[PDB]
């Protein structure tokens, strides 16, 4: 349902481990063949927390993308992704922290 | 054992915040075994360490960390508690204004009233008639100034019963017909329980009424979210009793309840004691330190 | 038959008008009310408490994590929590006595031990207030 | 057509000057395009600026 | 395997349409970081057929 008919970005997180993991791999590769199916804009959005994990050694499929650091501070990190966020232009809605 | 006291009192008259930091906080590494044992730890805590000083830090900057929206308008707070100064002809006289509350159209007032009036007894502690009558006309034109009308009713806290001739004064300096009322409240009573079956402790919030002047709170159990104890042993509960004026039990109990999470020097979810107590507790030892200033402020950022 | 009568917990006010029982998660949720965003600091000591302060005062930015998580909330970072800056780059230090003339050949009288100590830190902190431009906010006091 | 103008740099070092150069060009009018004004995630590390 | 443990050499070819699949430009990212963590440049060596 979700991901090919009603999805619109994607958020990989690259920490110490998640390469390990087959699931994340397998949807990896599901959001890959829809990035091949659509090309239009751009889909994946790496992020990266760990200071072990180092900027050469993520996972080998990605490499070729670039990454938004959090090792440092987080603030910042949501900060540089929000506003990129709403420079992509994707629409908007009235915050309401009730909901949340 | 008189350095910070001694410190803060002396720098008061300067208003300057302070903030003193053990450095084995700081350097818990280095200061470990001597010969096999270790002299120090905060592993297993240290995040909550975070927890403990920055928004302390951030009062001392001038921000309000959280404040409490559960107080009925147009009412009054106050609390009461005394010192033993022995000096020179060991002197019991140190009483120190805890604090008032106040709605000044939207916001809330946390500064208190300030002065130690003296007494010339040594043991028998209430207070001369002469004081009384000042110490609650202070807070009478506070509470004219910071609402541009009159107080409508009052509530007063101490620590001890009183006799009637200062209660009768305190009547005596009351404006038209408000209401005043005050609640005594000790902190040991002995009145152990034990829960019947599995092994912990009772839930925190029970209530054991023995008349309609008189009652028991327990402070000390475990909140289901925190699902853990707050003390190590089974816990000790609070007496309540009810000295003078008309005042209903349950709203005045959850009241005093309602205001024991105000710890702004920590972030602990649960404290045993309502704040104004121990707060003019720990304010009283910072003016005990040295009695020759005149006119001390009545901002806690100073004092705290 | 003598029974227990039960109160609930009150509920305390947050930031954009929220409301939780706990204050932690609120703080992590919503935020503070009055927004303040100066922590220019001051701090006095001997060198190793000014290397040991900037690397506690820059260490905190990165979250650090509690032993058991379901008894105490995470902290992420002050700059993800408060919305306040603190870094360890705009300290005004004032250096401290370091002869320390009073060694334990002097230990008779210690009142006149902690007057000696008192008076040099206040008015070291006095002379730092009256004559210096910058504008001190807070002052830390370290010592063994 | 050929309207933007390319400016190169190194990051660890510098970035001060080059922030400035680009905000002085963008005052007079002049199109700048540098290491910091394209999209928060490129298709490839380099593909897109070359 | 091979690419950390047990590779020497790398032979990239360059075709009419070497520049436009994604594997070739995928393992020669590969390289770089292996080559940049082997601290030896003599990892390449590019080929032209057409
Ligand atoms: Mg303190």
């Amino acid at each position: 349902k979700e991901i090919r008919e009603n999805t619109c970005k994607f958020l990989i997180v690259s920490s110490t481990a998640g390469n390990k993991r087959e699931g994340v791999l397998k949807e990896l590769a599901v959001a890959t063949k829809v990035k091949k199916h659509l090309q239009d804009d751009m889909f994946i959005i790496p992020l990266a927390i760990d200071e072990n994990l180092s900027y050469d050694d993520i996972n080998i499929e990605i490499v070729r993308l670039n990454a938004i650091d959090f090792k440092k501070s987080w603030a910042k990190g949501l900060q540089d992704l929000l506003d990129a966020f709403e420079k992509q232009n994707v629409p908007k809605k009235p915050p309401d922290h009730s909901k949340s | 054992a008189q350095f910070h006291d001694q410190l803060k009192a002396r720098l008061l008259e300067h208003t300057i915040p302070t903030q003193i930091l053990r450095e084995s906080t700081l350097a818990w590494r280095d200061f470990k075994n001597t010969f096999g044992a270790p002299i120090r730890d905060f592993s297993k805590i240290e995040g909550h360490l975070a927890w403990t000083i920055s928004t302390a830090a951030y009062y001392k900057a001038g921000g309000k960390p959280w404040k409490l929206g559960d107080i009925r308008p147009g009412v009054c707070y106050l609390g009461l508690v005394y010192k033993k100064i022995e000096k020179s002809k060991n002197p019991q006289n140190a009483c120190c204004a805890a604090q008032m509350f106040l709605d000044n159209g939207d916001g809330t007032v946390f500064k208190g009233e300030v002065g130690p009036w003296y007494n010339p007894e040594k043991g028998e502690y209430h207070l001369k008639p002469k004081e009384a009558k000042a110490l609650l006309t202070q807070a009478l034109e506070s509470y004219k100034e910071q609402n541009k009308s009159y107080p409508k009713e009052v509530f007063i806290h101490a620590r001890t019963r009183f006799n009637d001739e200062e209660w009768n004064a305190f009547n005596e300096v009351t404006p038209k017909n408000t209401n005043l009322v005050g609640v005594t409240i000790t902190k040991s009573k002995p009145l152990k329980l034990y829960k019947t079956e599995g092994a912990f402790p009772i839930m925190r919030g029970n209530a054991y009424i023995v008349d309609e002047k008189k009652a028991f709170l327990w402070t000390l159990g475990f909140v289901p979210k925190l699902q853990s104890t707050l003390s190590m042993e089974v816990p000790n509960p609070i007496f309540i009793e009810i000295n003078k004026g008309e005042a209903e039990i349950q709203q005045v109990l959850k009241d005093i309840l309602a205001l024991t999470k105000l710890n702004y020097n920590a972030c602990i979810y649960a404290d045993g004691e309502p704040v104004t107590l121990r707060f003019a507790n720990k304010i009283g030892e910072i003016l005990t330190a040295s009695t020759e200033i005149k006119t001390p402020p009545l901002a806690f950022k100073y004092y705290i | 038959m003598k029974e227990l009568i039960y109160i609930e917990e009150p509920s305390i006010l947050f930031a954009h008008g929220q409301k939780c029982t706990d204050p932690r998660d609120g703080l992590a949720l919503f935020g503070p009310l009055n927004q303040i965003y100066g922590i220019k600091s001051g701090v006095v000591g001997t060198q190793k408490g000014l290397q040991i302060f900037k690397s506690y005062l820059d260490k905190i930015q990165k979250p650090i994590y509690n032993h058991n998580n379901i008894t105490r909330p995470m902290f992420p970072g002050f700059e993800a929590v408060f919305g306040c800056k603190w870094e360890s780059q705009n300290i005004v230090f004032k250096e401290i006595t370091d002869e320390e003339i009073r060694r334990y050949l002097f230990n008779a009288s210690t009142h006149k031990r902690t007057y000696d100590l008192v008076t040099l830190f206040n008015d070291k902190i006095i002379t730092a207030n009256k004559n210096d431009e910058e504008r001190v906010d807070v002052w830390f006091v370290i010592v063994p | 057509m050929r309207n933007k103008i390319f400016i190169s740099h190194a990051t660890p070092e510098d970035d001060d000057f080059t922030r400035w150069l680009s905000l002085k060009l963008i005052g007079l009018g002049y199109e700048v395009w540098c290491d910091i004004l394209f999209l928060d995630k490129g298709v490839d590390f380099w593909s897109t600026i070359e």
